[PDB]
């Protein structure tokens, strides 16, 4: 029904996706803490988390699509203008750079407590 | 009627062969496109399009892409399966995305990009890597073909 609105569905969907990843790269770890893992067990491990890390970034790419086609239907129904349409996929471009740092960022963390606990 | 996940991800692997490295196109890649045998272009507008949708994906993705990628390769000795392994762990729920599937095809071509510019890549690790990719990727045939096709998919 407007721009806030799209862009807020939006922020949320990109803030859950982003929340899953972090939580499925918990559950991992918790899992590689765990004693007699053997070296399968731990390949398992690695095979999810390249699932999980693109997963999420097909989830954010997915959530943004939506957004800016929900966008164009704004346009195209006459409920906002060129500024306002091109001002709201800047602001949907921010949210997709801003959640993609942060599961790059989830997935760093991850790495680094793999090589050491 | 691009309804075929191995031809397409086959003839965007040797598009993206074009832009990178030296050029040239590795004799896996070579071997697969007549073993397919592959009918798709490498110029048709189907694949051109989806080659900048991968593009920009993986220039946005590129730190993620690297460091999944390597922690992928460390074990080359079961590639073929571990391609199948995270396709699976993606798909299995039965409930594919675009977006879902553009982040897998990307990477595989990221990963293909990576093996054959590099020439202290074994001949073994390319062919198990391709062979394992293409042989995995044929898993979104059915929801593709719902979807009425590759070309369908991006119009929307």
């Amino acid at each position: 029904a407007d721009p806030k609105k799209v862009l807020d569905k939006a922020k949320d969907q990109a803030e859950n996706r982003v929340r899953e990843l972090k939580q499925k790269l918990e559950e991992l770890y918790k899992e590689a803490r765990k004693l007699d893992l053997t070296q399968e067990m731990r390949r398992k491990l690695e095979l999810r988390y390249i699932a999980a890390m693109l997963m999420a970034i097909g989830d954010i790419y997915n959530a943004i699509r939506q957004a800016k086609q929900e966008a164009d239907k704004l346009k195209k129904a006459g409920l906002v203008n060129s500024q306002q349409l091109d001002e709201l996929k800047r602001r949907l471009e921010e949210l997709k750079e801003e959640a993609s740092r942060k599961a790059r960022d989830y997935g760093r963390e991850f790495q680094l407590k793999l090589e050491y606990g | 009627s691009a309804y075929s996940t191995r031809e397409i991800l086959l003839a965007l692997c040797i598009r993206d062969s074009r832009v990178h490295g030296n050029g040239t196109l590795h004799p896996v890649l070579e071997l697969a496109a007549r073993e397919t045998p592959l009918r798709l272009s490498p110029e048709d507008t189907v694949v051109l399009r989806y080659h900048v949708l991968l593009e920009e994906i993986i220039e946005r993705n590129s730190e993620t892409f690297t460091e999944t990628w390597n922690r992928f390769i460390t074990h080359t000795e079961h590639v073929d399966l571990d391609f199948n392994s995270v396709f699976l762990e993606i798909f299995h729920r039965g409930d594919p995305s675009l977006g879902r599937a553009l982040a897998w095809m990307a990477w595989c071509m990221h990963a293909c990009r990576t093996l054959c510019c590099n020439q202290s890549t074994p001949y073994y690790v390319v062919d198990l890597s391709v062979r394992g990719m293409l042989e995995a990727s044929e898993g979104l045939d059915g929801w593709i073909h719902q979807q009425g096709g590759w070309s369908t998919l991006i119009e929307d």
